[PDB]
RNA sequence: CCUGGGCAGGGCGAAGCCAGAGGAAACUCUGGUGGAGGUCCGUAGCGGUCCUGACGUGCAAAUCGGUCGUCCGACCUGGG
RNA sequence: CGGAUCCGUAACUUCGGGAUAAGGAUUGGCUCUAAGGGCUGGCAGCCGACUUAGAACUGGUGCGGACCAGGGGAAUCCGA
RNA sequence: UACCUGGUUGAUCCUGCCAGUAGCAUAUGCUUGUCUCAAAGAUUAAGCCAUGCAUGUCUAAGUACGCACGGCCGGUACAGUGAAACUGCGAAUGGCUCAUUAAAUCAGUUAUGGUUCCUUUGGUCGACUUGGAUAACUGUGGUAAUUCUAGAGCUAAUACAUGCCGACGGGCGCUGACCCCCUUCGCGGGGGGGAUGCGUGCAUUUAUCAGAUCAAAACCAACCCGGGCUUUGGUGACUCUAGAUAACCUCGGGCCGAUCGCACGCCCCCCGUGGCGGCGACGACCCAUUCGAACGUCUGCCCUAUCAACUUUCGAUGGUAGUCGCCGUGCCUACCAUGGUGACCACGGGUGACGGGGAAUCAGGGUUCGAUUCCGGAGAGGGAGCCUGAGAAACGGCUACCACAUC
RNA sequence: UCUCGCCCGAAGCGUUUACUUUGAAAAAAUUAGAGUGUUCAAAGCAGGCCCGAGCCGCCUGGAUACCGCAGCUAGGAAUAAUGGAAUAGGACCGCGGUUCUAUUUUGUUGGUUUUCGGAACUGAGGCCAUGAUUAAGAGGGACGGCCGGGGGCAUUCGUAUUG
């Protein structure tokens, strides 16, 4: 569906299929691009619904330059989530580390499904997104955790 | 004196940055021209590197593409309804990058009736305009390929463009710039976008 | 600052020009041409200061001029004219046609060569592009755009060029087992047979070579220009086959003098 | 003392209650709900600060006009 | 000054207050726009309430247009 | 030079600090024969400036009727030197200073596939010369004057403008009278040629279509031959480049030489009144290289908690559309969601804080400076705005306010 | 895996780090350091050989080392944390059906059906030695024979002092 005034990425939708009268499926003209970089496209954005501009796998946002990793922290805002990157730091006078993190925004495409909060997630660099959002959220690997539990209710 | 500048922002966190620059000449900022639909008016603007823009302060007249069978012609600009940015520029009947465009559909109605004969949109009288309508006569095989033109792929319109058609409006959805290009081009609403939009305007004139 | 910068520094000058310190403040600022300014070696460096032809810079630039040196076929009238790796330098006049080659310690190396090989030219292709009319459009490192020029021309490839007609003929593509020379990085002027390849999605590929008497060295495919088909060298390069033996292999040669 | 009668509208927002956030815990923070009070502005009611105003053989052997203090109470008031 | 809306509110303190502290902006007329509901059905249609916010235009800077209606601050003595 | 010594006690030992010791870099005292290098108004005052200089520029080749010089010199404009001016480029580099500035600038590493780019280097560039305007110049002036200027006359061009010829019309698309073959009594069914009318090229602005790895068949209606045939490139990716389709291409109008010099010969011949024109400076729409800019990605900064919550009506974070900008950007607007950072020190202050490469200090480890000659940033008394220009919020450019300050 | 020309290249490819050895990596000047008799030296990158001027001359240098931390590549797998499967929702082999497309050959074109490349779902059994290191002179919990002026509540007793 759609909330939102337009959501039409690039494909034209009017084959002008009416010579004989059948109602037949939408979800076919999909615009399906392939990041490259030996990794692969989900089957959510095979067989999904959503329409983004800024998803590196239907949007025009470039995945260039770096590939990080960081850990999911928080799913509070919009369509983009915000990861923490634990690092060390060597000091030459003391001659040992020191804990240093920085919690970047990231924009979470809406084809990652069970995001769930302690996770390893790829990212990789694109251009601007917004004033914090550089990144883009290129693959999630972590189960974090279990996935087989569950409670009751 | 518009700067669009991010040095005069907040951080990462919201602490205030210090000021050191004087709004450089690389961050220009130029104010908006709301470009009107009365007639045709274009100045000039300089661009570093000594490019040109043009700012069209009003325009009349626009070119739109038909999406199916592509056919894009020159159209006269009507009304501006449902911006769906800004409600005020409805009101202000103001041209920007995606807008809304009454097509007058006068032009398609030619093109229509020259390749898809036995055209409509005639107010159902057919009485009136002796457009020529079948004076050639259609002497060749070229009438059985015109035959071929209106049953085989069967022309099929239908009823939102054929009310839009009777109507005489039709509703476009501009694709450019007219504060940067200087140019009212866009296409027409065609299917689910049209049904849609038209859905939008109905509840906009409902409540 | 505003603009771009127009003057230079003897100081900023890089090394390999064999520059001075207590000679001059500033340096010659080469021009805008087929060549970077960390890549190339102005023509009033060539003569005022490598070959010694003038003490000063005046009659280097009068000389230019008056029309004698000129660089490809055609006289070069600015004294601060660039030139680069792999061009022809002659003076109508006597026997003096200059090969720009890259010595092994990384300077300009000169190269005096016969007529029948300065009337030639190797090039590398930087890249490949199609145009007006559907036409096919090569890019030369030497700013050589040229239309027309053959299908089977791979993005880093060797092609020679002429320099009467400015035809392409004799291209070698990047292949293991080629006769290439590094250019640039800290292996410029180290000349050996292209060995290893690999590939490497940030856009950078790095590429092992290996030369005469077992040496072997690592580089980039932005520093690489193929010279040869398999140990047959198309250009004669002077001071043996460009090779750095050791610091101390260079003490011994100077002890046996 | 017994027995009846009466006091327009607004402002402040106590206890209690709900939801969210933080914390290991103690508990804390934020946004609502709530309507407490010998609580504030103010009317009728009750008294009378000032003009030392008007009269001052006056309307009147103590009144009148503005300006007033208080107005859910230790409040005002009829009859027995 | 005086009503109302939106900012911002000090010394001190029994932490409740001081406080409508102090000090500013807007307020008219006419067009619009958006939001806040009920009743009918195996997501659709009918009916009415007065509020708030924003925008444009216009009048001789006029707008609480009459009426309604806190001058304020720093202190001392006494009495909570 | 991996270094100690005197000092508390009547005397000893210890913790302890003070004082001596040696460089460094600032000032000062005393003294001074030779020579080679050699810092030098930074610390307080990025306080104020008289005076004099620091940005001008001509090739055989843009414009020469200057009154200035003079080729032999005759006449069919112009031999040449040529002051002055119109034109073009530069004055956005260099030089000087460190006052703001604490993830801000910088430094190491990455990319613009999200942009622009003077010049240079290559590709590209398919009417026997048109029209006004004006300077230098000549006379006339203004006030106490400026690098001040109106008005009278004059003429120029690569300043401004207008604008055709060449070039056959090739080919394509849409319409398109007519025409060829077979069958049907005909209607009709199928295939193949074809004049006129309309658009055509590159770039801009749209929209649509097709675009690369894969090998055996079974039938239905037509036909080419004696069972049997056909195609732009690259990245890791693209909405890249390149095709075709229909239209726009905007008066403040994208290109398609109304430029200039050189030495000069030949040819059909009907004069040459026409061609054969070779080299060289101008940018000329666009495409790449080159000089550099720009906002980005990872990482790195002193002290302070007597700076523990900060940010958000006036964007703080994100999403969707739009505006502006050269492009991606809450850069800006409308609507929606309540997010964003922090005890791993954010936020708030101070720095006698420009950041680095470096400098001093001799075990190692560290400590302290770096305004300073190389790179980058910022400013031209404070801050604001802007023309020209490719590049400036420029200051040896302009405009307005404040403080000084000249006639 | 022989998927692309009995072995070899390429590609499937790391679950991601921390640590180490290469290599690339940048700008010089500066620092250490090579050569060079600037008259030594501070320096600078210069200079040196034969010729009675008669060689229209030759030869060589202007290197190297460091450039922390951060990023890239190729190896190492000891030490330091991370998940493999335990409600089996394990890994392998090959069989059942549903469902979907492209392009090679039927001589091409338009229409239908397959084998085929695999993505998506699902059913049954066999194969795993079928899967949990034993339990710190670590820790938490449970038991039961005690322990103690440990703590709280209520009670009882005792002189003495004062009246
Ligand atoms: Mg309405
Ligand atoms: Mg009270
Ligand atoms: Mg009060
Ligand atoms: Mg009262
Ligand atoms: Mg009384
Ligand atoms: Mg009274
Ligand atoms: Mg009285
Ligand atoms: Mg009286
Ligand atoms: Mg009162
Ligand atoms: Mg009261
Ligand atoms: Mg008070
Ligand atoms: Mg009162
Ligand atoms: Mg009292
Ligand atoms: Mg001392
Ligand atoms: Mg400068
Ligand atoms: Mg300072
Ligand atoms: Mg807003
Ligand atoms: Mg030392
Ligand atoms: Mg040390
Ligand atoms: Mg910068
Ligand atoms: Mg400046
Ligand atoms: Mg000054
Ligand atoms: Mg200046
Ligand atoms: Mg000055």
């Amino acid at each position: 569906t759609e909330r939102a005034y337009q959501k039409q990425p690039t494909i034209f939708q009017n084959k002008k299929r009416v010579l004989l009268g059948e109602t037949g499926k939408e979800k076919l003209p999909r615009y399906y691009k392939n990041i490259g970089l030996g990794f692969k496209t989900p089957k959510e954005a095979i067989e999904g619904t959503y329409i983004d501009k800024k998803c590196p796998f239907t949007g025009n946002v470039s995945i260039r330059g770096r590939i990080l990793s960081g850990v999911v922290t928080k799913m509070k805002m919009q369509r983009t989530i915000v990861i923490r990157r634990d690092y060390l730091h060597y000091i030459r006078k003391y001659n040992r580390f020191e804990k240093r993190h920085k919690n970047m925004s990231v924009h979470l495409s809406p084809c990652f499904r069970d995001v769930q909060i302690g996770d390893i997630v790829t990212v990789g660099e694109c251009r601007p997104l917004s004033k914090t959002v550089r990144f883009n959220v290129l693959k999630v690997t972590k189960a974090a955790g279990t996935k087989k539990q569950f409670q009751k209710f | 004196g518009i700067s669009r500048d991010n040095w005069h922002k907040r951080r990462k966190t919201g602490g205030k940055r210090k000021p050191y620059h004087k709004k450089r000449k690389y961050e220009l900022g130029r104010p908006a021209a709301n470009t009107k639909i009365g007639p045709r008016r274009i100045h000039t603007v300089r661009v570093r590197g000594g490019n040109k823009k043009y700012r069209a302060l009003r325009l009349d007249v626009g070119n739109f593409s038909w999406g199916s069978e592509c056919c894009t012609r020159k159209t006269r600009i009507i009304d501006v309804v449902y911006n769906a940015s800004n409600n005020e520029l409805v009101r202000t009947k103001t041209l920007v990058k995606n807008c809304i465009v009454l097509i007058d559909s006068t032009p398609y109605r030619q093109w229509y009736e020259s390749h898809y004969a036995l055209p409509l949109g005639r107010k159902k009288g057919a009485k009136l305009t002796p457009e020529e309508e079948e004076i050639l006569n259609k002497k060749r095989s070229k009438k059985i390929q015109k035959k071929y033109d209106e049953r085989k792929k069967n022309a099929k319109i239908s009823s939102l463009l054929e009310e839009q058609f009777q109507q005489g409006k039709l509703l476009a959805c501009i694709a450019s710039r007219p504060g940067q290009c200087g140019r009212a081009d866009g296409y027409v609403l065609e299917g689910k976008e049209l049904e849609f939009y038209l859905r939008k305007i109905k509840a906009r004139k409902g409540k | 600052a505003r603009g771009p910068k127009k003057h230079l520094k003897r100081v900023a000058a890089p090394k390999h020009w064999m520059l001075d310190k207590l000679t001059g403040v500033f340096a010659p600022r080469p021009s805008t041409g087929p060549h970077k300014l960390r890549e190339c070696l102005p023509l009033i460096v060539f003569l005022r200061n490598r070959l010694k032809y003038a003490l000063t810079g005046d009659e280097v630039k009068k000389i230019c001029m008056q029309r004698f040196i000129k660089i490809d076929g055609k006289v070069r009238v600015d004294v601060t004219y660039p030139a680069g790796f792999m061009d022809v330098i002659s003076i109508e006049k006597t026997g003096e046609h200059f090969r720009l080659v890259y010595d092994t310690k990384g300077r300009f190396a000169v190269h005096r060569i016969t007529v029948e090989e300065a009337k030639y030219k190797l090039c590398k292709v930087r890249k490949i592009t199609v145009g007006v009319k559907g036409i096919p459009h090569l890019v030369t490192h030497d700013a050589r755009t040229i239309r027309y020029p053959d299908p089977v021309i791979k993005v880093n490839d060797t092609v020679q060029i002429d320099l009467g007609t400015g035809k392409i003929i004799n291209f070698i593509k990047f292949d293991t087992g080629n006769l290439c020379m590094v250019i640039g990085g800290a292996n410029l002027g180290r000349v050996g047979v292209i060995t290893n390849r690999e590939r490497h999605p940030g856009s950078f590929d790095v590429v092992h070579v290996k030369d005469a008497n077992g040496n072997s060295f690592a580089t980039r495919l932005s520093n690489i220009f193929v010279i040869g088909n398999g140990n047959k060298p198309w250009i004669s390069l002077p001071r043996g086959k460009g090779i750095r033996l050791t610091v101390a292999e260079e003490r011994d040669k100077r002890l046996a003098t």
